[PDB]
């Protein structure tokens, strides 16, 4: 029975005892945070004197008699009992046979790994002796970590063997006085806490984007299966890393940590990467701390940050300085440091541990120092761990590595490749200390040749015939067929060819030729196609101009291109205010020109098409397509796609962006029937699908925004065209709304997603959806014939599959450059470092190879949103918004506030009423709080750039978070929050950690609730439903 | 230094470490540094790894290798010495004849003392401790202390033979009464010495001005004089223990500490004290504003040796108290019965030296270090004595630095720095408990003169203040043990109280002290109190709730 006399002392917990108390209270339903040694001893061992020496050892150390009391107290306490014998069991297995002995042993050892400790009621150490044979023993010795750092076992076992020798040889204990752990508790209370929290808030000052490693799936359930992978570097690589360290004036630990940092940077596409470091938080100021038994090991955030031009040497010195600066403050609890970060709970998500001196080998050699009757013959260690990955590094003669990972979250191939990447970085650094960080490759030859073969697997032979030669050679195949149709008039291929010959004869008489760009300002009436083909047949490049564009742009294009001639309709001539000849395409002299074929008086490689893109310059830049770029497209589109000869296709787009003419050429060069969209039907969608039905139209070209929105409008839903068979789209990250998903099934319409910047060619990847399944955010697909896609880093280094990097395009669909402003071309086009001689072009877009070999889009590199520390697919938010039957049309944008802080706002068009909290709840039903927009705006229609892409300029500025009203039904329920958090009178809706709570204060909250309300609310419930609303299930 | 050139090699395992090879380049490490520091600690040198790692070259880290122990000046210090709080209190009290406020004792030796031998001792013993040479400049409308470089006028010495008068005690009394008057505080020997020859042997007089001496300092001085005299009688060269931080350096670091953030942290405690004490007032038999020491009379109460040995050896265990906690609880009960006030404030003389300045060592310093702090006693809930004793223990444990702070705030902190503290509370009653008399009988080579007269160290000294001095405390209560009996002396101002009322208060004290001794011996359980458990801010309700929760969990 208890009596007060049995308590020796009480203390508050140290920071890391508080951390492992948190663990033990969290994981209770399957808890185990339990070191297990197995030590095998051969020789003669008196199990009596080993029992007695264990009991003396437990008397000697107060931490072996500590029990932790948290139930109803204001504060967790250590309680040190005066006497507390531990369970010691002796099993004489020596009568059993080997196959029985080793089974009974392993069954015990496995069950002992399962047998949890009660931090209060049960002694926190266990020993078992097994006598396997007349001179063979195994010790299983398991203890909660909260007691001590596992490495302390070297001291504890030296003490144990000293006690055993003193007993068996009847001699007094020479053991030096135990360094009391209350010295550390007192020193922790004497220290200036706030100066340390200020250091840690400075250390994390600019930390923007959370680090990651490629997780297999969202953690839908806490399934865990501890799995390992291990590998080691060669002798020479290890010694050369050691030389690098000895010469950059750092420890090899700093080299290992910098190499890990560089790996994390390459995997994260970021220059600032933070990971957890496990540090021996033993301050050198404490007397005798080097032999003090207790829990000191602390997890601290370790941060490696690269400048854009920094060398690895210069990052080594930076990391050295940072680690030296951190050492004064590494006793701070990580649960406090987390509050000094915008990431809060998610700051650290994996650990790198360097084991300069393990417990094994050390314990496996010290025992040779004594004349006792036994020798340590084998040794083992087990330790559960919470993190999904831990990296252990052991700088032996070969630098050995081990990954302890949850196989529920990381694939074996992911860890295998990560190990190969670590080897490659290590070798690169070892050979040349001074390599640029962006110039270290991750990839071995097996990765490299595969990624380059992903180019050549697109290889093809094509005749490279001129685009108007390919037309001519097709038009003779069906001269009687109607090629182009307008409101009522039409042209056959014969009529097109004749009229184009006439115009080409006129132009050539007018001096048009290989050097010559011909303007067209034609009203998308029939003559526009004749204009194109006649200008090309005249051997010159057509420059399409929009009647609706500003006169400022119509002037800028004409004055910047140095176009000698423009062709227009009569009524549009007045737009051409420049001093340049302006020919009516109806001119009778051209009607009188000779209709027979003109000659292909041009080379296979000349320019033929200039269009001007928007961008970051206020000046649009004229981009130009060589004949080879489009010729490469047309043959691939025939060979491997589902355009067909007999199909009927609208030229819908606004006659000035790369896709629009690519519909024309694909339609013409396959004998189909083009219909010229009346520019009023470009807006009245009510008429578009009607015209599609009436003309049985079958191929459509539609911007991505059109698919995000127009098929979602409930009024339009029933007017969807039944004759359609293919819809082709390009422009933006595609969102296939659930309505559009359904309006694909009903008619099995093939939707095609095409990636393409203008400078490469109208498309360079395709994905085609038949309607087996359609994800909401489809990929951009596979590289077209004679193209490579290279996901590079900034040093043009290939980067591993599945990882975000710059999307470079190569092959015949690469243009000559920028027409004028030519100096920008050298910034955007270059030679392919991996296929020298082929041109290369950079899109400012990040992409990722999927495991199936599809290409996956990650938006522009200029606009990485990363709000509240977390990257946020605006496509996911736009998906959840657009799926709501209340929402017609959602655009989600990162804004900058009037302080320069980025924040999310959703611009939303509402079919039927709802209000800010209603959609905020709708998002919270499916989307994390970091990716719910802080403001919402209602508009009549999202503005669209004439090409259909949404206009980030044309949206109104926000005006005027977690805040919610006061609502308390029972302040008796809230006053615990009031007293623990201290912030204010509280609202019922408010969120514990958002209000500045943290793990340990949750323990205080539970112990208060389970005193003042006498309910044992699990520590998990405060995380599932971290608000005062959650109580209802416990009181109704 | 070559010591560290070695200690690296015998840790890192790399030979021929140079004067500026690099700890890391040699292969140092985050841990191996701890080993190097521990190995250097065997040479009594301290080095933070925070410097070994940060200045990773021997030539550069030599700038931070320090001795583990200082060796404070064994020579001479001189010049201005800032007034300590007790000294500023003294000059603020403005006594009539401040030159008559002293401490003294009279030694004896069975075969006497050779005058030249004891004078030769007093030469060196007054050289060694510097504060005893100080003088107090009665100028510039204020006082400033000065300490004197060696010369003449260290101490004043007188010699007498009393054998001509059979009443030797009266002759030595009347002659020693002179010297107490003769402290030329402006410039003169603040140590007075006399020798009185007699048929029974030689009587040796020492007297010192209180501004430069203390009880603990009188122990120090007697053990120093005992070794000095043993050395002189043995004929060896006289030399003395190594000097600790000499009093000038103490005053200096004290004024440096007197403004630090540590002491200022106490301010809300001493505010809670003064704000709660405001209305205390011990009632008076006669209303008078001041009295003179000649009006003071003293009376004594005694405990028998059995009760004394119970009080010392056993009562402490019932509550893990110390002796002061029981004596003060008995005093509380006595005032609860006698004064019938709800509260009283009792002043206590702590010895100071309270490890305040972390670098300081004053274990051998001679000076007036006494720190005076008030304590408020609750007198209401006296009925459950089992809990009045605990309330008194924990009140004594709530004093933040054993009271050294309050005098510094009162006299030496910068006056804008010290907050709302009024310092208006005045010592109507003061309580002290001395240890054994063995602070005087600390060596056998000489003994206290049987003719001690009024010339004792403590409150039973009679000559050591001028009869014309003010009464600074109305009730002065001091404990001592002699011959195994506790004695409490009540000294009081006649013309503020009459004899019967102090007889009453002293009998109420003896009654309740006996009651507490008994209660603490009859109780067989150790009922520990929240201060025993090394948890900051623990309270009775929480401690007993924790203990209830242990019973519900074991
Ligand atoms: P709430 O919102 O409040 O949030 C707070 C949280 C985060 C929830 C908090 O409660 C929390 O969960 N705590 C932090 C995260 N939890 C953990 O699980 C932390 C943790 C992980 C792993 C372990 C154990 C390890 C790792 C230690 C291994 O390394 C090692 O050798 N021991 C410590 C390091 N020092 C040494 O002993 C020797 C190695 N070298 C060193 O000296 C240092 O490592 C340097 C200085 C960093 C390198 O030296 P130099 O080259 O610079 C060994 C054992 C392996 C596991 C085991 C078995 N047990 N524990 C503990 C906690
Ligand atoms: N399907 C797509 N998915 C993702 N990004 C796309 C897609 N199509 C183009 N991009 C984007 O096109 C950008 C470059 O082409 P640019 O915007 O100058 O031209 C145009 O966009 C013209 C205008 C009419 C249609 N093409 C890329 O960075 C990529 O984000």
């Amino acid at each position: 029975v208890f009596s007060k006399e049995q308590v020796q002392d009480m203390y508050a917990l140290t920071p890391m005892q508080e951390g492992m108390l948190f663990h033990a209270l969290l994981d209770q339903e399957h808890n185990s945070h339990l070191v297990q040694m197995s030590i095998s001893l051969q020789g003669d061992l008196d199990v009596g004197l080993f029992t007695d020496s264990l009991h003396v050892l437990v008397e000697r150390y107060d931490v072996f008699r500590t029990l932790f009391l948290y139930e109803k107290l204001k504060q967790p306490l250590q309680v040190v009992l005066k006497q507390r014998p531990i369970p010691i069991e002796f099993y004489d297995l020596s009568a059993c046979d080997e196959s029985e002995k080793q089974l009974r042993y392993t069954q015990y050892k496995r069950a002992d790994q399962e047998r949890t400790f009660h931090l209060a009621k049960d002694p926190l150490m266990r020993v078992a002796l097994f006598q396997m044979s007349q001179h063979d023993y195994q010790v299983i010795w398991s203890f909660h970590h909260i007691l001590m750092d596992g490495w302390c076992f070297s001291i504890i076992f030296d003490d144990l063997l000293a006690i055993y020798l003193s007993l068996q040889n009847k001699t007094a204990l020479s053991l030096e006085p135990v360094q009391p752990y209350s010295r550390f508790i007192n020193w922790l209370e004497k220290q200036n806490k706030q100066a340390a929290l200020n250091y840690w808030s400075d250390y994390l000052e600019a930390y923007e984007q959370k680090t990651t490693l490629p997780k297999k799936e969202a953690a839908f359930a806490k399934a865990f299966q501890p799995t390992q992978y291990r590998f080691s570097l060669n002798r020479t690589l290890t010694k050369q890393l050691g030389t690098i360290a000895s010469q950059n004036q750092v420890t090899l630990s700093t080299v290992i940590q910098t190499i890990w940092g560089v790996l994390l940077q390459k995997y994260n596409a970021a220059h600032d990467v933070l990971f957890g470091s496990v540090v021996s938080g033993r301050p050198t100021d404490i007397v005798g701390i080097d032999k003090m038994v207790g829990l000191f090991i602390n997890t601290i955030p370790f941060r490696v940050q690269a400048k854009a031009g920094q060398t690895f040497s210069e990052l080594l010195q930076a990391v050295h300085k940072r680690t030296l600066q951190s050492q004064p403050y590494e006793h701070v609890p990580l649960y406090d440091i987390q509050t000094q970060s915008v990431l809060k709970q998610e700051l650290i998500d994996h650990l790198l541990v360097i084991e300069n001196y393990p417990l094994v080998e050390a314990l496996q050699k010290k025992a040779l120092n004594q004349q006792i009757g036994f020798t340590i013959t084998a040794v083992e260690m087990f330790e559960p761990t919470n993190y999904d990955l831990t990296v252990m590094v052991m700088p032996k003669e070969e630098l050995a590595f081990r990954f302890d990972y949850n196989a529920a979250l990381f694939d074996e191939q992911v860890v295998q490749k990560l190990a190969g990447h670590l080897q490659q970085i290590a070798d690169c650094v070892a050979n040349n200390s001074g390599v640029e960080l962006c110039q270290i490759p991750l990839l071995t030859e097996a990765e490299t040749s595969q990624l380059l073969a992903k180019r050549t697997e697109t290889a093809a032979d094509y005749p490279a015939a001129t685009m108007h030669e390919l037309f001519s050679r097709q038009a003779e195949k069906t001269p009687e067929q109607v090629a182009v149709v307008f409101a009522d008039q039409h042209l056959t291929y014969r009529e097109l060819d004749e009229k184009s010959n006439q115009l080409a004869r006129f132009l050539r008489k007018k001096g048009i030729g290989t050097g010559s760009l011909v303007g067209t300002l034609l009203d998308r009436s029939l003559d526009m196609i004749v204009g194109i083909l006649g200008v090309l047949k005249a051997g010159g490049a057509f420059v399409p101009i929009d009647p609706e564009l500003p006169a400022e742009r119509i002037a800028y294009m004409l004055t910047h291109s140095r176009v000698p001639l423009v062709v227009t309709q009569n009524h549009l001539r007045a737009k051409v205010t420049t001093p340049t000849e302006t020919i009516d395409i109806n001119t009778a002299v051209i009607g009188e020109e000779s209709r027979a074929p003109i000659e292909s008086l041009n080379q296979p490689h000349d320019l033929f098409y200039i269009i001007y893109t928007s961008g970051t310059t206020g000046q649009p830049k004229g981009v130009m397509l060589e004949h080879r770029n489009m010729a490469n497209l047309m043959h691939f589109t025939f060979d491997q796609t589902n355009i067909a000869f007999h199909e009927k296709v609208l030229q819908y787009t606004t006659c000035s962006f790369d896709v629009c003419y690519q519909e024309i050429f694909s339609t013409l060069l396959s004998g189909g029937q083009l219909y010229l969209i009346t520019n009023e039907l470009r807006r009245h969608v009510e008429k578009l699908f009607a015209f599609i039905q009436e003309k049985q139209i079958s191929i459509l070209s539609l911007p991505v925004s059109f698919l995000k929105f127009i098929f979602n409008e409930q009024d339009y839903a029933q007017s969807f065209p039944r004759c359609v068979k293919h819809i082709i789209t390009a422009g933006e990250q595609l969102v296939v709304t659930h309505e559009l998903q359904k309006y694909l099934r009903q008619h099995r319409v093939f939707l095609h997603n095409h990636y393409g910047p203008s400078e490469t060619h109208v498309v360079t990847t395709c994905t085609m959806d038949p309607g087996q399944a359609i994800p909401e955010l489809p990929p951009i697909g596979k590289p077209i014939s004679n193209t490579g896609i290279y996901i590079l880093d900034e040093g043009l280094q290939l980067k591993p599959e599945g990882i975000v990097g710059e999307l470079y395009i190569s092959g015949a669909n690469v243009g000559r450059g920028y027409l004028h402003q030519p100096e920008l071309t050298a910034e955007k086009f270059l030679d392919n470092p991996y296929q020298p001689g082929e041109r290369m072009y950079r899109t400012g877009d990040l992409a990722r190879w999927l495991p199936d070999g599809q290409l996956e889009f990650l938006g522009r590199i200029d606009h990485q949103v990363k709000i509240r520390g977390h990257r946020i697919e605006l496509g996911e938010i736009e998906s959840r918004l657009l799926n709501h039957p209340a929402i017609k049309e959602a655009v989600v944008i990162d804004r900058a506030d009037e302080t320069g802080g980025k924040f999310l706002c959703a611009y939303v068009v509402l079919q039927k009423a709802l209000s800010d909290e209603e959609m905020r709840a709708y998002l919270a039903q499916a989307l994390p709080e970091y990716m719910i927009p802080s403001f919402f705006v209602t508009l009549e229609r999202i503005p669209v750039t004439p090409n259909g892409k949404t206009d980030r300029r044309a949206l109104p500025k926000p005006e005027g978070d977690y805040v919610a009203p006061t609502t308390e039904l029972e302040q008796k329920l809230v006053a615990i929050w009031e007293q623990i958090l201290g912030v204010s009178p509280i609202g019922i809706q408010d969120h514990f950690f958002t209000l500045g709570g943290h793990s340990l204060k949750a323990i205080q909250l539970i112990s208060r609730i389970q005193k003042e309300c006498q309910a044992d609310v699990p520590l998990r419930v405060l995380f599932e439903q971290p608000t005062i609303q959650a109580l209802a299930a416990y009181v109704e | 230094e070559s010591i560290l050139v070695s200690i690296w090699q015998n840790v890192l395992g790399i030979e021929k470490i140079g004067i500026r090879d690099n700890f890391y380049s040699l292969g140092g490490d985050s841990i191996q540094a701890i080993q190097v520091v521990a190995r250097l600690h065997s040479y009594q040198l301290k080095l933070e790894t925070k410097d070994l790692l940060n200045y990773p070259t021997i030539e550069q880290v030599a700038l931070f290798v320090k001795s583990t122990t200082r060796k404070s000046d064994q020579g001479i210090i001189a010049g201005n010495v800032p007034l300590t709080p007790i000294q500023k209190w003294f000059f603020g009290k403005n006594f009539t004849n401040t030159g008559h406020w002293n401490q003294s004792s009279v030694l004896y030796r069975p075969e006497g003392f050779d005058p030249k031998v004891i004078q030769s001792v007093m030469d060196k013993i007054i050289e060694h401790h510097d504060a005893l040479r100080m003088v107090y400049q009665h100028e510039n409308g204020n006082v400033v202390q000065h300490n004197r470089g060696l010369g003449g006028q260290l101490y004043d010495f007188f010699s007498y033979n009393l054998t001509a008068q059979p009443d030797v005690q009266q002759a030595i009394e009347a002659e020693t009464q002179r010297l107490h008057s003769s402290m030329n505080l402006q410039e003169g020997p603040l140590v007075k010495v006399a020798l009185f020859q007699t048929l029974h042997g030689d009587h040796l007089f020492l007297a010192i001005h209180h501004l430069v001496v203390d009880g603990i300092s009188w122990r120090i001085l007697f053990e120093d004089l005992a070794t000095g005299y043993a050395q002189a009688l043995a004929g060896q060269a006289i030399s003395l223990p190594e000097k600790t931080d000499s009093f000038q350096s103490w005053s200096q670091w004290l004024q440096e500490y007197a403004n630090e953030a540590d002491l200022l942290s106490e301010i809300p405690y001493w505010e809670s004290l003064e704000s709660q004490a405001k209305n205390v007032s011990l009632p008076k038999d006669y209303e008078v504003t001041d009295c003179k020491q000649k009006s003071v009379r003293n009376m004594r109460i005694r405990l028998h040796p059995e009760e004394t040995e119970q009080l010392l050896k056993h009562a402490n265990q019932a509550y893990q108290t110390e002796i002061n906690d029981l004596l003060l609880a008995a005093l509380g009960l006595a005032f609860a019965e006698w004064s019938k006030l709800a509260q009283i404030v009792i002043h206590l003389e702590g010895h100071g030296r309270e490890d305040i300045i972390e670098q300081a060592n004053v274990a051998r310093t001679v000076g007036w270090f006494t720190s005076q702090y008030p304590v408020l006693l609750d007198l209401k809930q006296t009925a459950p004595l089992s809990d009045y004793i605990k309330l008194t223990k924990e009140n004594m444990r709530k004093i933040p630095r054993k009271g050294i702070g309050y005098d510094i705030l009162k006299h030496v902190t910068l006056p804008e720095n010290r907050g709302s503290l009024s310092f208006r509370v005045q010592p109507e009653v003061t309580f002290n408990y001395l240890g054994q008399f063995d602070a005087d009988m600390r060596t056998e080579l000489f003994t206290r003169s049987p003719y001690s007269g009024g010339n004792t160290l403590g409150a039973d000294g009679k000559n050591n203040l001028s009869p014309e001095s003010e009464v600074y405390t109305a009730l002065n209560i001091t404990g001592l043990i002699e011959g195994g009996e506790l004695v409490l002396t009540f000294s009081y101002s006649s013309e503020q109280y009459r004899e019967e009322s102090i007889q009453q208060l002293s009998q109420s004290y003896q009654k309740h002290l006996l009651a507490i001794i008994a209660h603490c011996t009859e109780k067989k359980e150790v009922e520990r109190t929240p201060s025993d458990f090394s948890v900051k801010g623990l309270q009775m309700e929480e401690m007993d709730d924790i203990f209830e929760l242990l019973a519900n969990r074991l």
